[PDB]
RNA sequence: UCUGAUGGAGGAUCGAGUUGAUACUGACGUGCAAAUCGUUCAUUUCAAUCACGUUUAGGGGCGAAAGACUAAUCGAAAAG
RNA sequence: GAGAACUUUGAAGACUGAAGUGGAGAAGGGUUUCUUGUCAACUGUGAUUGAACAAGAGUUAGCCGCUCCUAAGGGAUAGCU
RNA sequence: AGAUGGUAACAUAUAUAUAAAUGAACUCCUUUACAUAGGCUUUACACUCGGGGUGCGUUUUCUUUGCACUUUACCUUUAUAACAAACCUUGGAAUCAAUUUACUUGGAGAAGAGGUUCGUUGAACUCAAUUCAAAAAUUUGUUUUGUAGCAAUAGUAAUUCGUAAUUAUCCGAAGUGGUAAGGACUAUCCUUGAAAAAAGGAGGGAACGGCUUUGUGCUUUGCUACUCUUAAUACUUGUAUGAGCGUACCAACAACCGCAUCAGGUCUCCAAGGUUAACAGCCUCUGGUUAAAUAGAAAAAAGUAGGUAAGGGAAGUCGGCAAAAUAGAUCCGUAACUUCGGGAAAAGGAUUGGCUCUGAGGACAUUAAUGUUAACUCAGAACUGAAACGGACAAGGGGA
């Protein structure tokens, strides 16, 4: 099952460097209590724009809103952005107001 | 109470008007005002 | 186990009232408790509903008794009487 | 309120003449379903028909005095 | 005397007095909303605001 | 004749609330108050408590009786 | 606003702690409700506040009650006193 | 001239709407219509838990995270399903059985097998529909729908775009038993726990189609659509649908009674999380306030509501008044005396935290093994700490 991340608006304002944030989720990905683990159960790749997860154990999108909010705490970018929900597979970064 | 008898709120009414002071140019051609709180009408 | 040794019934009672009055209670108590034979059915099922009525669980027929038995022996004896005339 | 199952039955209803409005309501399910109702002058009769054409159809086969309320 | 107004505020809403938030800048806009309506436009625009309910975790 | 359960009886027990008012003879005593406040205490499935309605009226009523109470009035109300 | 410890708003810090100064009602109250004013006195301090004062305005039912029935009871009819 | 089924309990009119199942006098019932206590069960709301979905909160560090929302009304005799009863048919019960928490019941017919009804409940159940394929004169198999209609068009939480509109969400599992209601019961009484209006049922069998003609409502003669029943409509007759009254607000915190905006008094319902036996007390969320006939500054005496005091321990005092001590629970242990019921929590002891474990107690559903999984309560053992633990709150002093 495919989530997305629509990381576009503030990737192109620079302040979003998708390579870290993909090595940030690496990182972080819980997989039954464990973070080493994102073996044959979870797949993350990336577009230019997109970060793609791909599971197949019971994950939820919650969790990655979680983690880009972490993220965004992490590298001080909280006033300026948001996690939204576009579609339901698909979630996008928006400029807060 | 907020169940009143015709006849009472009638009366209730009557007060009211009572109550109102002097149309201020009759004075120019009242000791029976009344309070709600501090004196009853004993009805 | 027995709880009581010659208490019984009145242990609802406890300590307080005469004990006199109590073993008297006791006995009257047995009487209106007891589930009386029914002279109708035959099943031992007649109970005690209010002072002098007592009714069966099996017929629901209320038979008029004494307060606390079921016949009062003065009753009965009216009753042989009756029968013998 | 009513909820209506024989066709014929309905379509019975929608011809006597104390049926004067109709109803047609679109619901996204979880393609389109679509909900008959026919507001008669005692009862709020209501037909839902899984199938779009088959519910267009009777739609179509509607009594064209009936003054018909497309709600969404 | 935004009185008045809050309570207005917290029919509109369903919530409590306790709980409008009025901008303490701009309230002179506010003060001249003397009806529902304007109460109800006032909160869309973000002069008017449903406080955050004070937090009870039950994580402990 | 005992033993373990069950059972849920009782004007039983403790006890919030409620109804009271034991003590401090505490505070107050030109008070918050023409009887209040605080702490302590008694009461809580019954002779229980409360509401509303209703009955009984003055040498009368009502009283689990204190001459109690009968609109801050009682060994005979109040009003004229 | 002339003037603000006790008007209003925000920000704290707090209490009431579902046997609540929370919702609804009954008795009793009777316009105390609401808006716009507003401060002579009153609001035992102040007060621009107010259950104060002034002008208005506000209570919409076949279904919620009363309205009907009977209860403890009451007022009477016939009498009789 | 007045239906039918069903062995029976009893059922049946599903017309837009179950409208219609002759019935008079005169009767007989029933509903209305009923105490308290005890538990047990079922539902409901409430609370909670786990997951998915949305938004917000925390982020030096940690947290698949904390919080919020995820809603669904009357009405449709709602249709059904489920269950406590009651009843019916079958069946014939000692080697007594069925059975509840409890006892209750059974040759006056039990168990078992099949039913019927009322009552809870109000979409449970495949409930309905649909998709078609096979079997008789309609039934079985599969699929897609529907928050059963009401119902999503309404709410709520979002997200936008515009100066009101679109969009996406609204749902898969369960536990706690705090309320409330119902049910079947059981117990208590020298207490046996309202009435009527109104409604219903039954017995009973009075009366009996319409039209036309003739004679004095009654009788005779001829003919066959008639008696009902809802809804609609048209027409006359007084104008043939809904009379009047109450509805603000306060309910004490300043709207009531206490001469007042007086710490008093004044009836009822709703009732969250934590700790807990607890609707206790302590703290918190929703809602509500931050006000109370005053503020500020100092911080003497004295007062008042408190604290705490070495050693002694009632020597104080009319008198242990006041205060202190005691206390929750588990385990032990329990005298005189007695009306044998109690005394009694007698007296008097011991234990109690946190952490990490271990054992004991179920429900289902596969085929005795194997699974999915649910509370909370017990009991025991380590370790641990300034020897502490009903750590606050709460909570008998006892005896002769
Ligand atoms: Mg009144
Ligand atoms: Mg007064
Ligand atoms: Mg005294
Ligand atoms: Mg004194
Ligand atoms: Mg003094
Ligand atoms: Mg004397
Ligand atoms: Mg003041
Ligand atoms: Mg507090
Ligand atoms: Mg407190
Ligand atoms: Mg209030
Ligand atoms: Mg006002
Ligand atoms: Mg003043
Ligand atoms: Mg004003
Ligand atoms: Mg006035
Ligand atoms: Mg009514
Ligand atoms: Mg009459
Ligand atoms: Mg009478
Ligand atoms: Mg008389
Ligand atoms: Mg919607
Ligand atoms: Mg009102
Ligand atoms: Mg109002
Ligand atoms: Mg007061
Ligand atoms: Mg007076
Ligand atoms: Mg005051
Ligand atoms: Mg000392
Ligand atoms: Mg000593
Ligand atoms: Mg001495
Ligand atoms: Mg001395
Ligand atoms: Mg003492
Ligand atoms: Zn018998």
């Amino acid at each position: 099952i495919k989530y997305v991340l629509d990381c576009t608006k503030p990737v192109k304002d620079t302040i979003l460097d998708i390579s870290g944030l993909e090595q940030f989720f690496k990182d972080k990905i819980k997989v039954d209590k464990k973070t080493n683990n994102l073996k044959n159960k979870v797949v993350v790749t990336s577009d230019e724009y997109k970060i793609y997860i791909t599971v197949h154990i019971p994950f939820s999108k919650r969790y990655i809103k979680y983690l880009a909010k972490k993220y965004i705490k992490m590298h001080q970018i909280r006033d300026f952005l948001r996690v939204i929900a576009k579609g339901k597979l698909a979630y996008e970064f928006k400029y807060f107001q | 109470g907020s169940i009143k008898r015709f006849r009472l709120k009638q009366r209730l009414g009557k007060c009211r008007r009572q109550n109102r002071p002097v149309p201020h140019w009759y004075r120019l051609k009242n000791t029976k005002r009344r309070h709600w709180r501090r004196t009853k009408l004993g009805l | 186990s027995r709880r009581t040794k010659k208490v019984g019934l009145t242990g609802k009672y406890g300590t307080r009232y005469g004990s006199s009055l109590r073993k008297q209670i006791k006995k009257i108590e047995l009487m209106q408790h007891a589930k009386y034979l029914c002279t109708f059915c035959g099943k031992t099922a007649t109970k005690r509903t209010c002072v002098g009525i007592w009714k069966c669980k099996k017929c629901k027929r209320k038979v008029c008794g004494g307060a606390w038995s079921l016949t009062t022996p003065a009753a009965v004896a009216a009753k042989s009487t009756i029968i013998r005339l | 309120p009513k909820q209506i199952t024989d066709i014929r039955k309905f379509l019975k209803i929608s011809r006597k003449p104390d049926t004067t409005a109709v109803i047609i309501m679109k619901k996204k399910s979880k393609t389109v379903i679509t909900k008959l109702k026919l507001r008669t002058k005692k009862y709020l009769y209501t037909m839902v028909f899984a199938d779009r054409k088959k519910a267009e159809r009777i739609e179509n086969s509607l009594l064209p005095s009936l003054k018909r309320i497309y709600y969404p | 005397s935004l009185t008045l107004q809050k309570r207005l505020a917290a029919s509109v809403l369903k919530c409590g007095k306790n709980k409008i938030w009025m901008d303490p800048n701009e309230i002179s806009e506010i003060s001249l909303a003397n009806s529902r309506f304007s109460i109800r436009k006032l909160y869309k625009e973000g002069l008017i605001l449903k406080k955050p309910q004070k937090v009870h975790s039950r994580a402990r």
